[PDB]
């Protein structure tokens, strides 16, 4: 459910709410950054239909659009490093229910930005035999933007259960500033399971990466909101 | 720790003195009025500076709007209570709503309306129903509880809306609201045989205890009690009564302290 | 009404056991209105606790595992899991709320937070290194798992060979938890058996042979 | 089915000859809110009066107290009420207790 956007420095970026009730008398914006505790940036009333916010902000950086049925959208301009985060719509029906919320990266160079390489691995023939288990493994390669969302499917289905990917990526180099990142997830399944060739496998890398509106003018193709993805298939 | 209560009351009258208007919304935080609202203004105002000092004006156009329509809705559910019961002149009609804090821990919500101040329907919010007292409110029973979604606004309201107004109303005039001024105690001997009189005044948390005992023993119910009332300055009064040549003491109990007159 | 505060520091638990996550708030409201929340990793945001000095009101998906220490003389709002379970680890902040309009206008005001992390009781552990197989064809994979919790991951020597952290995998199906790190390079002269070699190994750690 | 008013008579403070105070009247318990109150001062009425606003009770009844500044000699006697549920306007004396 929750969203996810990346953006260059300078331009300007739309939220959308996701909340129960499309529509509410008050909707407050609260941003969570993962050093610093959360803090309500402003909230919107519908009766005097206007933003109110809070001290140290500035009155041209956000602003609302709120349709007559839809969610309301939130929209920020002149985004800087300090803004990335992930940002939650918020009401208080019985206490303060909060949505569930958008992830929100921005980038200062846009001849940074790498798609990911998504690779499988198979399981080892030591771990079939020792266990009953079998493991598969995704390694997700040269991206630069930390704004990936991994899923496994099999037989055509999210699967849920049994499914491990580590909070945080490392640095593919350690000592370089804007460096690429690399990020690994596991599954695990019966060995009956796996040794049926029947079964299909798939590990798909949903990268957030430019919008249509973005220009591109480097040789190499355009790092657009995609979905990477790598399959594999049972072997007895 | 004390038991604060917020309410709402409403009131109309069918054919009234010219004089008397026809419908009134009063609250109450303390007891002490907080707002009122009239057919002859229709407009809601407060009626306590320090309320009116930490409110927006819209607070107060939003429900002036929503007291005109309960206003229209509580005429015409008037006339058809009398419509009903077949009464025709004069009839009053009037509405409880709020909930309380209490000083042991326990909270309550309440909703009620009253016919002729006779208990007419009374609100369930853990049952989330109404108890009414007769066949013609068993019709408004049935036609009220077939809105899920009102009751269940009603129920939250109570018991999510209204603490956290009380919650508010009691820091904005915590000065008026949470403050003690301690009672002035003083004893009185006075057809033959008289009795001393203990009294207490100048407190303003009405709540008080008194007792009468001698050398460590309470009196079996033989204290003539008095009732409790309002100085007019925002404090309270209070009077106690109860030949051998025993020692007496007065014991009372105020907000916090007891505290103890000998003779 | 000005600061909230988180004392504890981020802990990393064992299930089964007791945890307390440690608050303090600094209010000028006589009656004041705290609530205890919690970030997951997939950044849900959700309501745990509510309390006042008189009540005390948890969501649904606590099922009487979570309680609240509320002590007035200290100013302390304690958070107390009694039974820990490892769908608990996450980012926990604590909160107050300021009354300045309607109710539906109020702010929530929240500490740092603290971060808690409940690793899993391995019964049975079985530490295991092995190779994957290369499937299409730049890198090979090493992989470390069914270890206990006590034994802790540490980053490698060489900067041309990457190695992730502890990893908690639930098959739900068979109710069973297990550990895993991966690890890969790109030089010839790596493998499985030199992969680990920077970090606490357990003494009885299947490597086996190709096979 | 309307309850009768129930009358209270009494002073503000302690009451001295020759001093400053307030006289109070206090009526609770009567359902119809239209009522007549007046202060008595040897038997005729108080024009410098003073009241309170009208409030609610839980039990669907009313109050209300009545006041004004005056100075108690023993000279001087001092509530009379009418109602609808009163056959005639009842008068109440002040003990001063």
């Amino acid at each position: 459910r929750t969203k996810s956007v990346t953006r260059p420095t300078g331009s300007s970026a739309v939220i959308t709410c996701d909340l129960p009730v499309e529509n509410a008398v008050y909707t407050h914006w609260y941003l969570h950054q993962e050093g610093k505790a959360p803090q309500r940036l402003l909230y919107y009333d519908s009766y005097n239909s206007r933003v109110v916010l809070e001290s140290g902000i500035s009155r041209e950086k956000y602003h609302t659009y709120a349709s007559t049925g839809k969610s309301l959208k939130f929209i920020l301009e002149n985004l800087i490093e300090r803004d990335s985060g992930v940002y939650y719509c918020a009401t208080w029906d019985y206490k303060k229910l909060f949505g569930s919320g958008t992830t929100l990266v921005v980038t200062e160079d846009l001849k940074n930005v790498f798609p990911p390489e998504v690779a499988v691995f198979e399981p080892s023939e030591a771990e079939i035999s020792h266990t009953q288990k079998a493991t598969l493994v995704c390694l997700a390669t040269g991206f630069y933007p930390d704004h990936v969302e991994l899923s496994w499917w099999v037989n055509g289905k999210e699967v849920h259960s049994g499914v491990c990917t580590d909070p945080q990526p490392l640095k593919e180099q350690p000592a370089l500033n804007d460096s690429r990142y690399a990020l690994s997830s596991r599954l695990r399944v019966s060995a009956t399971f796996w040794q049926n060739p029947r079964n299909h496998f798939r590990c798909q890398v949903q990268f957030y990466g430019l919008s249509e509106n973005d220009e591109w003018t480097q040789d190499r193709a355009k790092p657009v909101t995609q979905i990477v993805s790598a399959e594999a298939w049972g072997r007895a | 720790m004390r038991t604060h209560s917020l309410r709402y009351f409403r009131l109309g009258v069918s054919d009234p003195i010219h004089g008397v208007p026809e419908f009134i919304s009063v609250g109450y935080v303390d007891s002490h009025p907080i707002t009122t609202y009239d057919s002859v203004t229709r407009q809601k105002e407060p009626r306590a500076p320090w309320m009116a000092e930490n409110l927006a004006p819209d607070h107060w156009e939003r429900y002036t709007q929503l007291l005109r329509g309960w206003q229209q809705m509580f005429k015409v559910e008037l006339k058809r209570l009398q419509r009903h019961y077949n009464h025709s002149g004069s009839h009053t009609y009037q509405r409880m709503i709020g909930c309380e804090l209490l000083e042991d821990g326990s909270t309550t919500g309440f909703l009620q309306y009253a016919y002729d101040g006779q208990d007419f329907l009374i609100f369930n919010k853990d049952t989330l129903s109404w108890l009414a007292v007769d066949n013609v409110a068993h019709t408004i029973k049935q036609a009220w509880e077939a809105n899920q979604h009102e009751l269940l606004y009603q129920k939250n309201w109570l018991e999510e809306e209204c603490i956290a107004w009380l919650k508010r109303f009691l820091e904005y005039g915590k000065d008026t609201l949470q403050r003690t001024e301690p009672p002035l105690v003083r004893v009185n001997r006075k057809p033959g045989v008289t009795a001393l009189f203990c009294k207490a005044h100048g407190f303003y948390p009405p709540e008080i205890y008194m007792t009468w005992m001698k050398n460590g023993e309470e009196i079996v119910q033989e204290i003539d009690y008095g009732d409790i009332l309002p100085s007019g300055d925002g404090t309270y009064q209070a009077w106690a009564s109860i030949q051998s040549s025993n020692l007496y003491s007065c014991h009372v109990e105020h907000s916090g302290v007891h505290m103890v007159l000998q003779v | 009404s000005d600061k909230v505060t988180q004392s504890s520091p981020d802990q990393t638990v064992a299930s089964g056991s007791e945890v307390v996550l440690l608050c303090t708030y600094d209010t000028v409201y006589s009656n004041p209105d705290l609530f205890w929340y919690r970030i997951r990793p997939d950044y849900s945001f959700q309501f745990v606790f509510y309390g006042d000095n008189s009540r005390s009101e948890g969501a649904d998906f606590t099922q009487g595992r979570f309680s609240v220490k509320h002590i007035l003389t200290q100013k302390a709002f304690h958070l107390v899991i009694s039974p820990v379970r490892t769908e608990d680890s996450a980012t926990y902040y604590c909160a107050t709320r300021l009354w300045l309009g309607d109710p539906h206008t109020d702010k929530l005001i929240f500490g740092k937070g603290t971060r808690v992390t409940v690793e899993p009781n391995i019964q049975n552990p079985d530490p295991a290194v092995y190779q994957l197989r290369d499937s299409k064809s730049d890198k090979s994979v090493c992989l470390f798992t069914d270890f206990d919790s006590q034994t802790n991951v540490s980053q490698s020597k060489d900067s041309d060979v990457y190695i992730t952290d502890k990893c908690v995998l639930d098959m739900r199906s068979m109710d069973f938890k297990s550990n895993s790190a991966v690890a890969w390079s790109n030089k010839s002269d790596f493998a499985c058996a030199n992969a680990f070699n920077n970090s606490i190994i357990p003494e009885d750690t299947f490597f086996p042979s190709p096979e | 089915i309307q309850r009768t008013p129930k009358i209270q008579v009494y002073s503000r403070h302690p009451a001295e000859n020759g001093k400053s105070n307030f006289l109070n009247c206090y009526v609770s318990g009567f359902h119809p809110s239209d009522i007549e109150v007046d202060l008595l001062k040897n038997g005729e009425r108080i024009e410098k009066v003073e009241h309170s606003d009208l409030s609610f009770s839980k039990d669907w009844s009313f109050y209300l107290l009545y006041y004004t500044e005056f100075t108690p000699t023993e000279k001087d006697e001092y509530c009379r009420v009418n109602h609808v549920t009163l056959s005639q306007p009842k008068i109440v004396k002040w003990d001063r207790d």
